[PDB]
């Protein structure tokens, strides 16, 4: 279940 | 002597009622009545919200008074009168009277309730009620609701060259909606939360306000609402930076969906009936010559529904690519894109397996919608 | 040896639904209930069972194999609700489950040990009778409105339904009100009183209130521990009954009035809802201030504020009102329980029949002479 490169989370 | 007093339409009265008990979203929440020049006013706030609507009465004696929300719209929604007189009559209480019934309800003073801030806008500008409620609904589903996020609990509101924007994310997916504006405002970008979000899209939509046009002034912590002039909504900003999603919207796609909008949702919601909460994917095998929509639930079973291609607008399905492609979505996202646009084509753009699909609408060119697959 | 079957989509929708309604409890999730599918001579039975009913239903449909199997009620129901086709194919493959095959599209739901599936329980009849459906769904609707929901009085947690020489009642009860309604029967039944529990006298009704049943009859079977429903042949629900004695109900039935009301029911009934706005959980009370030219209905609610509405002698029948008394009373009732009868019976008019304040009234339709009403009064 991969997310978006948000980095605080991802 | 200085007593409220006034005569007003009973279906005008509980649409304001209805939009003032919504953003106080109860038994403690108090509606100011303020009767002046001709018209009602009826406030009603929070801590991170405040609502002024005013509307056209018979003012019969000017004043100001507060009264239980809940109770006001309890009541008055069950009055059958055409017209409603309104009178405050001080130790009796607001008096709410049709032809054979009276409603005393006690007041509070209006001392205890809270002008509206004062802002000093650094950007202002109008647009229509039609652009502004497309934004905000092709970008509302896909807030986060995860609390710690901050940042991301609400709808990224921000200028592009011309255009007016609206961004949102969770992470497992991007909605982006925008609008040309005709003047040059300066840059700004401005989170606005979730709640006011939805509270100031309810307004816009209504029959009376959609054909108008809503005025927008902001600074770094408020942003104020004037919808067709007599509905003004003042709202905090959420202390945060939003991503920069710009890098997110896939550049180069390696196929390309064209498929009817509405038989795609209904068969992605068919075949996700199946599934199981913290499971929820639907496997899309697509082909030039069918997609075949199918998922599993541990358990449960399984479910398949195969679309054939077709030219046909009621049908449609087509898909130009000689190699096939399965890949897998959470249905939900899947629904909440198709869903929030009205078109009769929905265009997906894919890569691989593990990459974004691009999705939009071909008579839509301002609405884009990045979706994050799973894996199946 | 297995089901195989072609049924009309609209008409397995409908026996799902109230398959699905049946079986729901208390705590007890909706995703545990199993559905039991027989198809037999031209026929699909569907059958639901839990700890207090077993409903059956039978439809009609192509039988192209013999066979049964159980899978989930929900997922079924959740299933066929969203197919589109105007019929579906319905096959047991054995290991990958049942199939549901539409046009398009394909679910298979796993099956469960279909010999753990129980049968119907098989009833031994100490009285059993007909009447119609109207006849029945009418006693159900005047009573099931004040059945108590108190658990430590179990025994008036359901209807009491009984014979009183050829009438056939239902009577409930909960210590604040008390409703009756009865219908003749052609036949002396012998005499019985049974209690069917709340539950079972809401899902019996929707049963007999469905279109394909409300105008044809009901065959019920007892004896003292259980109760069969046999409803237009096809559907049968079995119930357990309440261990227990209904009160002497009779005696609480006022013999004597000293004033009565006439007032035009819709009217009545809207004006105390309205009244009722004002009040508060655990003081809901109307004040029914009566006289010869006016009702005024009344209500307070502590800091909330206070309501009333005024009603004036009229013989015109959509706003009438005639309370043939010299004398005024100023009496207070639960509006819920005024509300609830109000609403049991279509009646342009209502008649309440007043002694004290403190006395208890008793509530009639005029055209409507096998339905009783009593309800007491709270202090205003």
């Amino acid at each position: 279940v991969p997310t978006l490169p948000l980095v605080p989370x991802g | 002597h200085h007593m409220l007093k006034l005569i007003v339409e009973t279906k005008t009265l509980v649409q304001s009622l209805g939009f003032a008990s919504s953003v106080v979203e109860p038994e403690y929440a108090n509606i100011k009545l303020s009767a002046q020049d001709g018209n009602l006013e009826l406030s009603s706030t929070n801590m991170d919200l405040y609502l002024s609507q005013k509307i056209a009465v018979q003012v019969v004696s000017e004043g100001e008074c507060t009264v239980s929300t809940k109770t006001l719209n309890d009541i008055v929604r069950k009055l059958p009168d055409s017209e409603l007189t309104l009178t405050d009559l001080g130790t009796t209480g607001l008096e709410i009277k049709g032809k054979n019934c009276k409603f005393n309800l006690f007041t509070l003073p209006v001392s205890s309730f809270p002008a509206m801030d004062s802002i000093n806008p650094e950007a202002s500008f109008k647009i229509s009620c039609t652009d502004f409620a497309k934004i905000i609904e092709s970008t509302k589903f896909s807030i986060s609701l995860d609390e710690t996020r901050y940042n991301l609990n609400g709808v990224y509101l921000h200028i592009k060259d011309k255009e007016f924007c609206s961004a949102s994310t969770d992470g497992h997916r991007l909605s982006i909606s925008w609008v040309t504006l005709e003047k040059q405002i300066k840059n700004f970008g401005v989170i606005l939360p979730q709640k006011s979000a939805e509270e100031i899209l309810k307004i816009v939509k209504d029959p009376k306000n959609i054909n108008e046009d809503i005025e927008i002034l902001l600074n770094s912590n408020k942003i104020k609402f004037i919808c067709n002039e007599n509905t003004i909504m003042l709202s905090k900003l959420i202390d945060g930076t939003f991503p920069d999603y710009s890098t997110f919207i896939p550049e180069s796609s390696s196929s390309k969906l064209v498929i009817n909008r509405k038989m795609f949702a209904d068969s992605i919601e068919r075949i996700a009936i199946i599934t199981v909460e913290k499971f929820r994917a639907v496997k899309l095998s697509l082909s030039r010559e069918t997609l075949e929509i199918s998922a599993v639930g541990e358990a449960r079973g399984n479910a398949k529904e195969v679309i054939n291609s077709s030219q046909d607008k009621e049908s449609f399905y087509e898909y130009n690519s000689d190699e096939s492609l399965a890949i897998g979505f959470n249905p939900q996202y899947l629904e909440d894109v198709l869903k929030a646009v009205k078109s009769d084509l929905v265009e997906l753009y894919f890569s691989d397996v593990s990459a974004p699909v691009l999705i939009k609408f071909p008579e839509n060119p301002k609405d884009i919608f990045i979706v994050l697959p799973v894996k199946v």
